[PDB]
């Protein structure tokens, strides 16, 4: 929202996981049983940067 | 560097579509020229 | 449902491999296309 | 004797042409197989 | 016109023959001016 107030562009369609992973990191995470949801995710992406 | 792919995945494929038609110029070309060989090859066998 | 999602999964990175492989072999090749036949088979299988 | 002799210089001539006419069908013949499979993998990369 | 059918066909076929003769002709240039290279290497290579 405060983006929006100050004009600063941004796409509002990708997910913040689709982002900040690709889909071969994705299917590894998987591989090492990491739970198939979004939170999980964002936490994966967290451990990784 | 992604769209640095594509431009050049671009060029390639425009470049293609340049390559086959004068391919078909040449396809044509070569044509006129058996055409031209034949003719003259027939008329010397009959010369004979 | 367990057999799919592991189809699936497999599916989903031939196909970006695909995709990948595909881009690298206009963005490698000199000269033109048609000149070299192994590039042109070899686009081929990976669209196959 | 002097026709034997212009006759068979002027056949083997056309021979070496006749021969020369077939190879280049052999060529015309790779051209327009080289069209069609780039006209293919063209129509084929129509979508990427 | 049966003759005119009969040589028609016959002539063409002799000259794909003496186009076929032609092309073995150059397959024999090729062999043996690799015998005269190959043997070169060959008494190029005795003392090694």
């Amino acid at each position: 929202h405060h983006l929006q107030q100050a004009n600063i562009q941004f796409r509002t369609d990708i997910a913040r996981t689709e982002y900040l992973s690709n889909a071969d990191e994705r299917l590894r995470w998987q591989a090492s049983s990491l739970p198939a949801d979004d939170l999980c995710t964002e936490n994966a992406i967290m451990l990784k940067r | 560097e992604q769209q640095m792919h594509l431009n050049v995945g671009l060029r390639k494929i425009k470049e293609t579509v340049d390559q086959v038609e004068e391919l078909r110029r040449d396809l044509r070309i070569k044509s006129q020229e058996l055409e031209v060989k034949n003719a003259a090859a027939n008329d010397k066998l009959k010369k004979m | 449902r367990s057999d799919l999602l592991k189809l699936q999964g497999e599916f989903q990175l031939r196909l970006r491999q695909l995709e990948k492989s595909l881009l690298q072999a206009l963005n490698e090749v000199k000269g033109r296309i048609l000149d070299d036949d192994t590039i042109i088979t070899t686009l081929e299988n990976l669209k196959r | 004797r002097d026709l034997e002799a212009s006759i068979a210089r002027y056949k083997e001539e056309y021979a070496v042409l006749i021969s020369e006419a077939q190879a280049i069908k052999a060529d015309l013949a790779a051209v327009e197989a080289k069209v069609n499979r780039s006209t293919a993998l063209l129509k084929s990369l129509s979508a990427e």
